[PDB]
């Protein structure tokens, strides 16, 4: 009972039964600062059943530094009471709730118990309690730059996804008497040791199509062992080998227990010294603050610096830890006590909420147990850092001004960044910046840029808009969200409806991008990606590129000068099938959905499209009888779509539904059978339908099955829908009509100067000329979710599982196919929010202009098994030219307008370079093999008016520049490497 | 793209294939029209074939489109000229130049492959009637293959 | 000398390397029990990433280290 | 005895043999000539491929024959 309309991308994440426990569970959340704000939005956005809230301490100014959803008027107020009226809005399937009062007993109504901001003493109390209970204790703190989180599920926590993938399956090529089992030609099973698979449709040895999983021992990537099968048989061949997932115990200990002997997470191997420090500094932290009626210490001040570091020494000796005490460290924890930031609440908030998922829905591994985090890379060295600079002003970024200071702020206050999209990830790095303060000052100014509109399933992971927002632009409602949210921003961010491509460069050109800061990239597109990164390396400007996937994220930083840019790496390509295999012999069903759609998109869009173009191209066919390879299937698609079979009513396109029913699903399938039968053999004697290639069997067409009459239905409402005519979706009408259908006869063919050329010109002149019709065009279908509702996804199902039932293929139901067809990518709200923080993590070093690369740190992460890494970025490889030291990625040379003579004789003067090839844009202006004649001609003429010439294009009024790609060659013949020349115009 | 591409006409340029000759079109480098001559012992001798070779914007992270022009009688290749090669649709890799494709094309046509073929009906004749089969080759080459 | 490289998706691989190894060798292992081609694997190691045309020695890489492969992803 | 052996590339390399050298031994001196790796090497003469272990007379191969040497590729 799931919404699917809302709940679509997490579904593909975690799946119905882990909904369902999730949509039974109780959070309890205690405290409702920044932190505890972020893990409500997150929880509720999963989908827990309810979210109860406690914080009866009065709102303060400084608060304001990461509660974004306080404002200067709830001065005074209990935060829950004011926190709870906003959060009640972001899904409609979650109440929210407040209590006034804690009980020990009370805490037994909650599946999940989330602590912060709560002293040493109430967590052992309330621990105590919920352990020996088993209910599972979260507890999560933030100070400054560091983090801490703390996980307790029970004694006896039962984990029934451990990995979080899919299970593995494959196909047996043979299977020996001692359990050999080897894998078909060049196909890896990815298993790994100690792992359980269950067989099926294997023939020789029935017994393991029982179901019993067995142990396996990879011997190989193309074979494993499972054991010995000499009872069960001799020797079996083919079938499909598939991976079982079986649950596992984990078994916690007690907050108590815990404190003397810690298991810790070590969120990156590149310090692995720090977290027994960090596990010191936050209890003496906790003792100071008993110590000082619940006072953290002042920012920057060393008098409490000095009596933290002596509760941290007699702490370490009390717990007889043998470690030395790092003192800078130490007390570094304790200058930034205070410190409240954005940036860290996200991330922290992030990886909490996805352990309260885990707790509820009891999948993918816990945090076992502490995880101690720190950024502290982070803390900026251009700017004057002290008690003075880092005071209160008693304004709403005491927070952050008690960490970075008041220098600081004016740098970011003057900010002026580009973001370019506005989904999820632009959603959260846009609150982000408005809780930050960025271009606030009187020389800010943000831009955002998306063209896409809201719709109902982003309302979920998006929670800047509201289910009455749907249908207007992104980035208008993020805008005017964020003014609301921080009202210093009003007038401070420009939003356009802009897609960032070469068609919008006269927008987002020379003057837009010379007054920029940096440029952050929320897509979902590797093209995008790669554009705007070829932008910022021609005009030099930082780029924060992130993604996500599911549970898994990057983030990568490009600076000028410093680090290479993104495209300077590759990544793995989406896999494409080998024609014949989709075309006569699939086995998956992916193949199945991929031929369905290249049917859909050669049936309904192709030929409407073709006939479209020739009706207004007055020399269509002129081009085409010697350029397309097969002028005779065009021609026959035109008359097909135009004249033989334009239909007028309802039941004439419920009969072409048919006959396209029997032309591809029952005739193709006899035609190749008569062409190789089941009884045939390969060259080499084996047999021809065995292994990669199923027989197939023809498909009887029966209305009352409900397949072959979603199909009908599904064809018959698109071919309407192509011809504007009236459908239907009454089955009477259906069965009505279908009944009185007798198919045409059919018999498989065997086969067996320029008449042809006369013959296909014959039918050519056969068609209607131009001028019989005028203004005459026919829609073609375009593919949509239920946005355009002509069955789209359900044709795509419709075709891709009578396909399988042709070839005995599993079918996939409409859920599986609309996310295999749309390429729908996963997303989740965690870890949007993680890589939001991350990214904002990585703005404030780029602000402050740090010049090592190894302060910088691209990251990557996995939340189902917990997996942080941090990594330097590559820096730009250097080349020697002229015997020079140039960067091959972010130095040109800048010419002027010169003569394409002067051009190559400066090349030969100054860089003793013969010039052999040079080329703009898609065109070849010149190479050394053209023939002299041609040379010569273009040889006096400017490079402007080449280009104009080559490309029979003038150049728009607002270029600016001109990128050039030239190789070039030493004397010697040796060639060459050098950086593109950037022409001014 | 524009470099690789360079690079690899060069290539082509300093040592001849002898038996194939790529070039661009006009002046666009992100469309080739190469030639290709039937082997001695084929029954494609004496036909000169025309392919097209579109480069996408990816090139080389994504493979070439090769297209056959004119029409040929082979199992493995369609009307449309589409072209049954593994390394053009999923072994492709940025270090296999526009030579070796034209190689491995020639080599095609030196044995075309029945045993999992793209158009079942010529290789259903191929492994029923070799003669039929080596006469339609000869009559679609000298009648489509030469001029 | 053996080293384990971790996944992204949590698969644990063992190497059989040695410290005179150059990165390509370890690039290639990798490929040959993944089929990952060297230009797409992303090898971390204590913070580092690893690069072509360098050896084990210099990241002081020895006997039970642990590396990470990792990837970029794409949404968004 | 002499034959001839034509490439993918039209080039034509004439090599002295005997009709019971084995095709290991003609892989062996194509290496050798060429460089060519023996596993890649698919020699085709009158429609019909040479195996390895086996001599030019099993097919029929006499004085000045020629063969083709082209690539292997499955798909
Ligand atoms: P997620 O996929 O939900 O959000 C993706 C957002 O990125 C925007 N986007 C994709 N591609 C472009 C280009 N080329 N230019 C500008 N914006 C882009 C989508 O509109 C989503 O908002």
């Amino acid at each position: 009972t799931i919404d699917e309309g809302l709940y679509s991308r997490q579904l593909y994440v975690l799946g119905h039964e882990a909904m369902k426990q999730m949509s039974q569970s109780n959070v309890l959340i205690i405290g409702c600062k920044g932190l505890g704000v972020e893990i409500a939005k997150n929880v509720c956005l999963a989908g827990v059943k309810s979210v109860t809230l406690y914080d009866p301490q009065p709102t303060r100014i400084e608060d304001l530094s990461s509660q974004y959803f306080l404002t200067e008027d709830d001065i005074g107020v209990p935060r829950a009471k004011v926190t709870v009226s906003k959060l009640a809005e972001l899904n409609q399937y979650v109440p929210v709730s407040v209590v006034d009062e804690l009980s020990t007993e009370y805490l037994k109504n909650f599946k999940c118990v989330v602590v912060t901001e709560t002293s040493l003493t109430k967590q052992l109390e309330i621990n105590d309690f919920t352990h020996k209970n088993h209910i599972a204790y979260i507890a999560a703190d933030s100070r400054g730059l560091f983090g801490s989180i703390f996980c307790d599920f029970g004694e006896n926590f039962i984990c029934t996804d451990t990995d979080g993938n899919e299970p593995l399956t494959g196909m047996i090529a043979s299977i020996t008497d001692d359990g050999v089992v080897t894998m078909l030609e060049e196909t890896r099973h990815g298993l790994e040791n100690g792992d359980f698979v269950k067989f099926t449709e294997v023939k020789g040895m029935p017994g393991l199509n029982d179901g019993t999983p067995r142990k396996v021992e990879v011997k190989g990537p193309y074979t494993f062992s499972i054991g010995s099968v000499k009872d069960l048989g001799s020797a079996g061949y083919n079938g499909v080998f598939t991976q079982v997932k079986v649950p596992t115990k984990i078994s916690f200990k007690s907050l108590r227990e815990s404190l003397k002997d810690p298991e810790y997470v070590y969120p990156d191997f590149g310090k692995m010294m720090r977290p027994p420090q960090y596990h010191i500094a936050f209890q003496a932290l906790s003792a100071f603050a008993d110590a000082h009626e619940g006072s953290l210490p002042r920012p920057r001040n060393d008098i409490d610096a000095a009596e933290f570091f002596e509760f941290c020494k007699k702490i370490a000796s009390t717990l007889q830890f043998d470690v030395e005490l790092d003192e800078k460290l130490i007390k570094e924890i304790s200058y930034q006590a205070r410190g409240d930031l954005v940036a860290m609440s996200a991330f922290l908030g992030g990886a909490v909420a996805q352990e309260v998922l885990k707790a509820t829905t009891s999948k993918f591994y816990p945090l076992k147990q502490y995880f101690y985090f720190d950024s502290l890379e982070s803390l900026p060295s251009s700017v004057t850092i002290s008690e003075e600079t880092c005071k209160p002003r008693g304004c709403r970024y005491d927070g952050q001004i008690a960490v970075f200071g008041s220098e600081f702020q004016e740098k970011i206050a003057s900010l002026s960044t580009f973001l370019v999209g506005a989904g999820a990830i632009g959603c959260e790095m846009l609150k982000n910046w408005a809780m930050m303060g960025v271009a606030t000052g009187e020389s800010g100014h943000i831009s955002v840029t998306d063209m896409d509109s809201i719709e109902k399933s982003n309302l979920n992971r998006q929670f800047l808009f509201r289910p009455r927002d749907v249908g207007k632009l992104k980035s208008e409602c993020a805008s005017t969200a964020v003014s609301i949210m921080n009202p210093s921003l009003t007038g401070k961010i420009t939003s356009y409806q802009e897609r960032v491509g070469p068609e919008s460069e006269g927008i987002f050109g020379d003057e837009f991008f010379e007054k920029l800061s940096l440029v952050t990239n929320a897509l979902d597109n590797v093209e995008a990606r790669m554009y705007v990164d070829r932008r910022c390396v021609f005009f030099e400007k930082p780029l924060l590129e992130s993604g996500t996937l599911g549970t898994k994220g990057n983030t990568q930083v490009v600076v000028p000068h410093l680090t290479e840019s993104y495209g300077s790496s590759q990544d793995p390509p989406e896999k494409s099938f080998p024609i014949c295999t989709l075309k006569n012999f699939p086995n998956r069903i992916e193949h199945t959905i991929a031929w369905a759609r290249d049917l859909f998109e050669g049936l309904f869009k192709q030929p409407i499209d073709n006939v479209n173009m020739y009706l207004s191209s007055p020399n269509f066919l002129e081009t085409s009888l010697k350029t397309s390879s097969n002028p005779r299937e065009v021609l026959e698609n035109i008359r097909d779509y135009l004249v033989t079979e334009k239909p007028l009513s309802f039941e004439e396109c419920i009969m072409w539904a048919r006959l396209q029913f029997d032309k591809f699903f029952n005739n193709n399938i006899q035609q190749l059978l008569f062409n190789f039968p089941k009884d045939s053999v390969t060259s080499t004697g084996q047999p021809f339908w065995s292994g990669p290639k199923r027989a197939p069997t023809p498909l009887s067409f029966d209305i009352h099955n409900r397949e072959h009459f979603d199909f009908i239905v599904a064809a018959a409402s698109l071919y309407a829908f192509n011809y504007g005519l009236k459908s239907e979706t009454d089955p009477a009408i259906y069965e009505r009509v279908l009944a009185g259908y007798n198919p045409p006869p059919f018999a498989p063919k065997s086969g067996i100067a320029n008449k042809d050329k006369q013959e296909l010109k014959s039918i050519a002149d056969s068609l209607p000329p131009p001028s019989s019709l005028v203004g005459f065009r026919l829609t073609p279908a375009e593919f949509e979710k239920d946005d355009d509702s002509n069955h789209h996804i359900d044709f795509i199902t419709a075709a891709s599982n009578l396909r399988a039932m042709n070839y005995d293929i599993t079918p996939a139901d409409r859920f599986k196919t609309k996310f295999v067809a749309g390429k729908i990518v996963p997303a989740m709200c965690t870890s949007t929010a993680v890589v939001s923080g991350l990214v904002c993590l990585e703005l404030v070093k780029l602000v402050d202009g740090k010049k090592k690369i190894e302060e910088y740190k691209n990251g990557f992460f996995n939340l189902a098994i917990g997996l942080f890494t941090f990594s330097d970025p590559i820096a730009s490889p250097k080349m020697k030219v002229n015997g020079k030291e140039i960067d091959k990625i972010w130095d040109r040379y800048n010419l002027p307008d010169c003569t394409l003579q002067e051009l190559i004789d400066y090349f030969q003067k100054e860089e003793g370079l013969e010039v052999t090839m040079l080329s703009s844009g898609v065109s070849l202006l010149y190479a050394n093999f053209q023939p002299p004649k041609k040379l010569a001609e273009r040889l006096p003429l400017k490079i402007s008016e080449l280009v104009e010439q080559i490309t029979k294009k003038k150049l728009e009024p607002f270029r600016k520049h001109l990128v050039l790609e030239i190789c070039c060659d030493d004397a010697n013949g040796e060639d060459v490497e050098v950086p593109f020349i950037c022409i001014k115009l | 793209a524009l470099k690789r591409i360079n690079r690899e006409l060069a290539d082509l340029g300093k040592d001849p294939p002898s038996s194939s000759s790529a070039g661009p079109v006009g002046d666009d480098l992100f469309h080739w029209q190469a030639t290709i001559m039937g082997p001695a012992d084929s029954p494609y001798a004496g036909g000169v074939f025309f392919l097209s070779i579109h480069f996408p914007t990816d090139y080389p992270f994504k493979p070439p489109k090769v297209n056959f022009t004119t029409r040929i009688y082979h199992p493995n290749i369609n009307s449309n000229g589409s072209i049954c090669l593994d390394i053009l649709r999923d072994q492709w890799s940025p270090a296999l130049t526009i030579s070796k494709v034209l190689l491995s094309i020639s080599s095609l046509l030196t044995d075309p492959n029945p045993d999992d073929p793209l158009v079942p009906e010529i290789a259903h004749v191929y492994k029923t009637d070799r003669s039929r089969y080596e006469l339609s080759a000869r009559e679609w080459t000298r009648k489509y293959a030469i001029g | 000398m053996q080293i384990f490289v971790k996944t992204l998706t949590g698969k644990t691989i063992t190497l059989e390397v040695e410290s005179s190894d150059t990165i390509d060798n370890v690039k290639s292992k990798i490929q040959d029990k993944e089929g990952i081609p060297p230009d797409q694997q992303r090898l971390i190691f204590a913070g580092k990433q690893l690069e072509d045309g360098r050896t084990l020695s210099d990241y002081n890489i020895q006997k039970e280290s642990t590396l990470h492969l990792v990837l970029r992803l794409r949404g968004g």
